[PDB]
């Protein structure tokens, strides 16, 4: 079954209709399909030509009076922002008056890649301290990124299998790399120290993670969700394998990011 | 649970990828 669950992280989709702030003001739009795992950034250089044309005369993304953050990733950035929203997906775009305020300046193609591999060096740090990224000759660190960057499935994960093996002894990593994303975008996100299973031997449950670390989402009265626990997409069950959670639905920066939504 | 994830991730593709 775990290779398809792969598959279908990697190539979940958004369909997304991108229209000019001006010509709204004033709306023809420009569809597209979102890898669910990528960055904004790096999917933008299109959008830049499209209406580059019109660009007479610097470009962020809005949504509902919203900036939208260019390192993290849109599938959750969907999830958090727009799930309950009807299809497609519309964000508004404006090369104007930049909110350098609520908004960090658009990074480079290069500024993301960084992002993506400091956020995998801090994901290899909490799983095998550092011990299977640091090993890898540059080469394939450049694999994994290109692999991403032109959708090639088969690519990445030949270089990825290596940073979800964990040693004999043990029943998992070290921790688990997870974001928590609660009420808004500008909520911070949450991150701590979480091992995948017990002193008991017990395989640790998601619904243990939220016991622990979130317990605002659990209803006190039967120990069931109280708010919805978004995934990918999907709301997993509260006595899913939380080693198993991080092997199989992480994105591509091994973060098992998961979005928290009333 | 599995088969719930794997499940849900088909019913997910279906509804957004299909429509459109």
């Amino acid at each position: 079954d775990d290779k398809d669950v792969l598959r279908d992280v990697w190539f979940g989709r958004i369909p997304t209709c991108f229209t000019l702030y001006q010509d709204e003001i004033t709306a023809e739009p420009y569809y597209l399909l979102l890898p669910r795992v990528s960055y904004l950034t790096l999917v933008t250089d299109k959008v830049k030509k499209h209406f580059q044309k019109v660009m007479r005369q610097e470009i962020w993304f809005e949504y509902e009076g919203t900036p939208l953050k260019w390192h993290y990733p849109i599938g959750l950035l969907f999830d958090l922002l727009a799930s309950s929203s009807a299809l497609p997906w519309n964000i508004t775009v404006h090369f104007k008056s930049f909110p350098e305020k609520d908004l960090l300046h658009c990074p480079s193609k290069d500024a993301i890649e960084a992002h993506f591999m400091s956020c995998m060096k801090e994901a290899d740090a909490l799983k095998h301290k550092s011990q299977v990224i640091n090993e890898m000759q540059k080469k394939d660190h450049k694999q994994l990124w290109m692999g991403l960057q032109n959708d090639r499935f088969d690519q990445f994960w030949a270089i990825n299998r290596k940073l979800m093996e964990y040693p004999a002894e043990e029943n998992g990593f070290r921790y688990i790399p997870f974001r928590i994303y609660q009420t808004t975008t500008e909520r911070p996100f949450i991150q701590k120290l979480f091992r995948p299973v017990a002193a008991d031997g017990q395989l640790h449950t998601l619904g243990d993670l939220l016991k622990e670390v979130c317990p605002s989402a659990i209803d006190p009265e039967d120990g069931e969700k109280k708010n919805q626990v978004m995934i990918h997409g999907i709301e997993p069950m509260l006595e899913t394998p939380l080693q198993w959670l991080s092997e199989h639905l992480s994105y591509p920066d091994n973060f098992l990011h998961i979005s928290i939504i009333p | 649970w599995k088969r719930h994830i794997s499940e849900q991730l088909r019913l997910r593709d279906r509804l957004q990828r299909q429509a459109f």
